[PDB]
């Protein structure tokens, strides 16, 4: 609950990020439940090969910034690419007509 | 001109559905591989696939995140060419490796090295020659003037400078610079280290070589910086073993692929020249579509280009299941090796 | 106990529970001691008598009136809050040491089992309304009589010890502190979300800023939101925040100049004072001592 509320706040912060409503509910738990899924193989990672990972909440904020800046830099390449195909689609509808 | 028209207009709707869907595709694909860059390096290469492919792939399909049910990370974050260039450095061929590749340069804390054969140190000092310097930018954790000397000689500067001998503990009055904790005074971005302000350029870059086998870190370091499990692993070389018998054995086939690969990348940008020629032209010709003989042509020519394409990229997905049916058959001389 | 609260001012039914309080927490305080032992790692569980005194302490801090309005206020008869103040005292101080959230839900249990058997006389009225699942905390900064018109203009707020019922009402209140924090201080920008763990957190850093003769220790791996909290917790506490500042030409001399300063504004003209230290500012061992 914790995670996912820090998630929930970040999500809100992100106005670039476009997509449903209730998708966004969905990746807010999925964001927290990935930092817990890390700590729980962290565990298994000790007991199966003797080597420590350590995952923390400044951990969770870091990741938590570098997909916000990895989406958003895709999502403009994407944009220009989407947006220059629509014009392009719009430009040969109206010489077919 | 209403067929041209028809398969143009079929085309560029196709285009825009893909698009749509490519962006659905890419956040979930970039929630499922950011995820990676920040917490699967300090992993070995069977616990990322664990940590990734089965645990991150389940939630997301459970959740209703829209994602790419394939999303190969490799391909997503980084072009093919890229790859090429990290070989040439010296990055190995192998899975693992390419990822921890992918790691430095997408991750915005200061990168970490476990390995405890300089093989990631020697990728890093192959890349980045120009930034590099002999002399006065590698040290080693423990120097008289560390500080004085190399550190504040690099920030000033903006020269990526590369930390030697790390062995486990780091040092306190290096957290500054981990931290990325910045004053700045116009465009200086002075940073202090043991109280001492220190002017910080934008191109400045540090990494940090562990030359151990299994060092404990402390969850404050892990924290401060990504940690990169850059260490040879039997698994590991299988990967590069087999890349290197693949290279040897059945030689013409596998060039015939990277030259038709190659000529493929290149049809696809030449594609989108003509298709782009037409839009711009077509708005610039405006009446009298019937003999603007001009444009005319090259939407007649833009098909052709595309049907061109088209057959390339059949014979690229047969070809990449001929040589992967190789690649099971020499598995086991790589394995042995 | 006894001089604190007279059976004057309380019912019959309340001045009942009031002598249970002090059979009880002795009764809790055998089972805790027994089960969770001093080891290597968790070596400072080890319960002494100073734990007692603490907890007593946080119980005499939350005024008789308060107790008395808990029907008006909490909605729930007197006797009743007074247990839920007492679990929640003996909670702050036995369970808050605990390291993992296994070694806690074993001592929840024993405060229920505990409550349940000193507080007969309401034991059916007790079991529905406390658990470790709901939260009924407390704090002195719950009262949002502090509007802060240009300043604080309309008196201050009277700094009482009250339950909160919902972790979501606190929020609010919380938040708007918050808000106010980053008013206050513009230099350095405090960006921070309040999560259910972080609120109690915030009240359990603010009771022991609060409480007199009463120092604290928060113990976490790093960015666990320690620092951030004491200073919005010494914010709302409306007491002078001192942070040791790291040079090279700083040394043990000058630490105790930066205490001098410390009981020079503490002891001499009356104000309350939060001392701040992490491990970053123990720059040597001499230092801490
Ligand atoms: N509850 C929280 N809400 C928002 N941010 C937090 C929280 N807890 C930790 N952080 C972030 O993690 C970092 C940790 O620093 P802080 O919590 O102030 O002290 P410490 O580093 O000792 O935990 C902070 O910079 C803060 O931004
Ligand atoms: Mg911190």
């Amino acid at each position: 609950e914790a995670l996912v509320s820090v998630a929930e706040t970040f999500i809100k912060n992100f106005d670039k990020l476009d997509t449903k409503e209730e998708t966004k509910q969905e990746l807010m738990k999925h964001m927290g439940n990935v930092h817990l899924m890390v700590n729980e193989i962290c565990d298994e990672y000790y007991q199966k090969m003797r080597r420590q990972v350590y995952v923390t909440p400044k951990s969770f904020l870091s990741y938590l910034n570098s997909y916000k800046t990895l989406y958003i830099e895709k999502y403009d390449e994407l944009d220009q690419q989407e947006e220059s195909f629509k014009i392009g689609l719009n430009k040969i509808q109206e010489a077919t007509i | 001109l209403i067929t041209s028209l028809s398969g143009e207009k079929d085309r560029w709707g196709k285009g825009a559905q893909d698009i749509s869907d490519q962006k659905r595709k890419l956040v979930g694909n970039v929630s499922l591989s950011t995820a990676f860059i920040s917490y699967c390096g300090p992993f070995n290469a069977e616990y990322r696939n664990k940590l990734a492919q089965q645990r991150f792939v389940v939630d997301m399909k459970k959740r209703g995140v829209p994602v790419t049910p394939g999303l190969e990370l490799t391909s997503f974050l980084i072009d093919d060419a890229t790859i090429g260039e990290w070989n040439l450095q010296g990055l190995p061929k192998d899975d693992l490796s390419i990822q921890n590749g992918i790691m430095v340069t997408n991750s915005a804390r200061y990168p970490l090295f476990i390995d405890p054969q300089g093989q990631g140190q020697n990728w890093i000092r192959n890349k980045l020659s120009a930034s590099i310097i002999p002399e006065r930018c590698i040290t080693t954790l423990s120097h008289p003037k560390f500080k004085d000397m190399f550190l504040k000689y690099c920030m000033e500067s903006g020269l990526t400078l590369i930390v030697e001998n790390i062995e486990n503990e780091v040092d306190p009055m290096m957290d500054p610079v981990l931290e990325r904790q910045i004053i700045v005074k116009g465009k200086t971005q002075f940073v202090n280290v043991a109280g001492t302000e220190m002017e910080l350029s934008k191109e400045f870059k540090l990494f940090m070589t562990c030359r151990l086998a299994n060092p404990s870190f402390s969850p404050e370091l892990s924290a401060k910086t990504t940690i990169i499990d850059f260490t040879v692993t039997q698994s590991g070389l299988e990967q590069q073993l087999l890349g290197k018998v693949i290279s040897k054995e059945q030689k013409a086939l596998e060039d015939s692929l990277n030259q038709l690969l190659a000529d493929v990348n290149q049809n696809q940008k030449d594609l989108q020249r003509l298709d782009k020629n037409l839009l711009e032209r077509l708005i610039n010709s405006q009446g009298n579509l019937l003999d603007d003989t001009e444009l005319m042509d090259v939407l007649n020519n833009t098909k052709t280009q595309a049907k061109e394409v088209a057959a390339k990229l059949i014979d690229a997905e047969i070809k990449t299941k001929e040589i992967n049916e190789k690649r099971e058959q020499y598995r086991p001389v790589a394995i042995r090796g | 106990i006894k001089h604190m609260f007279k059976q004057k001012y309380f019912s019959d039914s309340t001045y009942k529970v009031i002598e249970s309080l002090t059979s009880a927490t002795i009764a809790l305080w055998n089972k805790v001691k027994s089960t969770m032992l001093p080891t290597p790692a968790k070596f400072h569980y080890v319960f002494n008598m100073r734990e007692l005194s603490r907890i007593f302490k946080g119980i005499l801090t939350c005024k008789k009136d308060t107790i008395n309005d808990a029907p008006k206020s909490m909605k729930i008869k007197p006797e009743l809050f007074l247990v839920g103040l007492w679990r929640h005292e003996a909670e702050r101080v036995l369970a808050d040491k605990l390291v993992n959230n296994k070694d806690k839900d074993t001592v929840m249990g024993y405060i229920q089992e505990v409550s349940l058997e000193s507080f007969s006389q309401i034991e059916n009225e007790i079991l529905e309304k406390y658990s470790s699942e709901k939260t009924f905390l407390f704090c002195d900064f719950l009262r949002p009589d502090v509007i802060n018109e240009d300043g604080i203009i309309e008196e201050e707020a009277p700094k009482i010890y009250e339950a909160i019922d919902s972790l979501t009402e606190l929020r609010k209140r919380c938040n708007f502190l918050l808000s106010f924090y980053n008013d206050r201080n513009p230099s350095k920008k405090m960006p921070l979300v309040l999560f259910d763990d972080a609120l109690k957190h915030l009240l359990r850093i603010s009771r022991i800023i609060r409480q007199p003769r009463s120092s604290g220790l928060l113990v976490g791996v790093g960015g666990s939101g320690k620092q951030s909290l004491t200073r919005l917790a010494g914010f709302i506490g409306k007491n002078l925040i001192q942070q040791i500042i790291v040079t090279k030409t700083y040394s043990d001399k000058d630490l105790k100049e930066d205490i001098k300063k410390g009981f020079d504004d503490a002891g001499h003209l009356g104000k309350q004072v939060t001392f701040l230290m992490t491990d970053s500012e123990v720059k040597k061992e001499e230092f801490l001592e």
